[PDB]
């Protein structure tokens, strides 16, 4: 199908208790394939998916740098964010980035991502037209005036269209065995009685990838949106990811009630209903 | 690969 | 400004006494980023515990999942306990099968 690769860094100040902790991760779609930790006793970018171990030394290096570099600069910035809201440097405060793009089965791009923020708020993001920025406020308006000056956006232009995809394309091919294969959840059906007249439902999918999947209640083949519990899709540990969802029902009625589970991995939804 | 651009605010 | 952390503890595979398996708390929904993520066997914290590396999702709330290896009997009982800036105390979630 269509894939992505995304960066996410987080930079977190820590006034009294050293330098702002900077974190580094990278994914292709679910899978975690890189990381760096500015706190690690040794930090550089290491391997987090066994298909990209296969990189060498000039791969590891240039990331390192890259990661060092990133690090230092994130650190100014946060200094900088400090004076643009007028904040004293007695409090702790933390930039995020991700970026990235996402391209079809064809492999051409769909469309790329660079977008920051300031203590968990938007700050600034490129948009989609890879030109012009969309800032949250008027501090990010001074970088806006900034970045436009000095025609960043043009840079990450060139990045996203250029290696970004053509790094995702290579990776993709790495880790076909895995990266290129979805697998289907395990899903069953569990029944408990709450009470002599209302008994919970819950619709469980187990063992898939990739994250993404629709599990949802009909009554009689209505969906029960407001009515039904969803937990957040969670990772297992093994690449997989679980999730399920509840609905309370009335003692007698459970065979109205039918569960449908949409996910890549199927060929066709599936619909599955308590079988006592 | 990380983009290499890092900018200032 | 803050948000408070989602917590669930589950197994990564459906729990069998006397079965290896993996005993998980994943911590998602919470901003800032510092956590305080402990597993529990019979409200005793277990050592050596690991945990993923800090990420984020796209309303740029952290997660973390902890994990350690476990072999579920009947007897004992696990949970997770989480404490956060946004959290007057520790917060205990219970392993239900």
């Amino acid at each position: 199908g269509s894939h992505s690769m995304r960066y996410f860094y987080t930079a977190m100040s820590r006034p009294g208790r050293g330098e702002p902790r900077f974190i580094a991760v990278g994914y292709v779609d679910d899978t975690q394939f890189v990381r760096f930790d500015s706190d690690a006793a040794s930090p550089r970018m290491a391997p987090r998916a066994p298909w990209i171990e296969q990189e060498g030394p000039e791969y590891w290096d240039g990331e390192t740098r890259n990661m060092k570099a990133s690090a230092q600069t994130y650190r100014e910035n946060l200094r900088i964010a400090l004076r643009y809201y007028n904040q004293s440097e007695a409090g702790s405060h933390i930039i995020q980035v991700m970026y990235g793009c996402d391209v079809g089965p064809d492999g051409r791009l769909l469309r790329g991502h660079n977008q920051y923020a300031y203590d968990g708020k938007d700050y600034i993001a490129l948009n989609e037209d890879l030109s012009s920025w969309t800032a949250a406020d008027t501090a990010a308006q001074i970088t806006q005036r900034k970045w436009e000056a000095a025609r960043v956006a043009e840079q990450l232009r060139a990045y996203l269209e250029g290696l970004c995809v053509e790094w995702l394309r290579r990776y993709l091919e790495n880790g076909k065995e895995t990266l290129q294969r979805a697998d289907p959840p395990k899903t069953h059906v569990t029944h408990h009685p709450i009470s002599d007249h209302e008994a919970t439902l819950r619709c469980w999918a187990l063992g898939f990838y990739p994250a993404e999947i629709t599990l949802t209640w009909q009554r009689d083949g209505e969906d029960q949106t407001q009515d039904t519990e969803l937990v957040e899709t969670r990772p297992a540990g093994d690449r997989t990811f679980q999730k399920w969802a509840a609905v309370v029902v009335p003692s007698g009625e459970e065979q109205r009630y039918t569960c449908h589970v949409q996910h890549e991995g199927l060929p066709k939804p599936l619909t599955l209903r308590w079988e006592p | 690969l990380t983009v290499q651009v890092a900018r200032v605010y | 400004i803050q948000r408070t952390p989602k917590i669930q503890v589950y197994s990564r595979h459906p729990a069998e006494n006397g079965k290896s398996n993996f005993l998980n708390c994943y911590v998602s929904g919470f901003h800032p980023s510092d956590i305080e993520v402990d597993l529990l066997k019979n409200g005793e914290r277990i050592e050596k515990v690991e945990h993923s590396d800090l990420s984020f999702s796209k309303d740029w709330s952290f997660y973390l999942l902890y994990y350690t290896e476990f072999t579920p009997t009947e007897k004992d009982e696990y949970a997770c306990r989480v404490n956060h800036v946004t959290l007057s105390q520790p917060k205990i979630v219970k392993w239900d099968r």
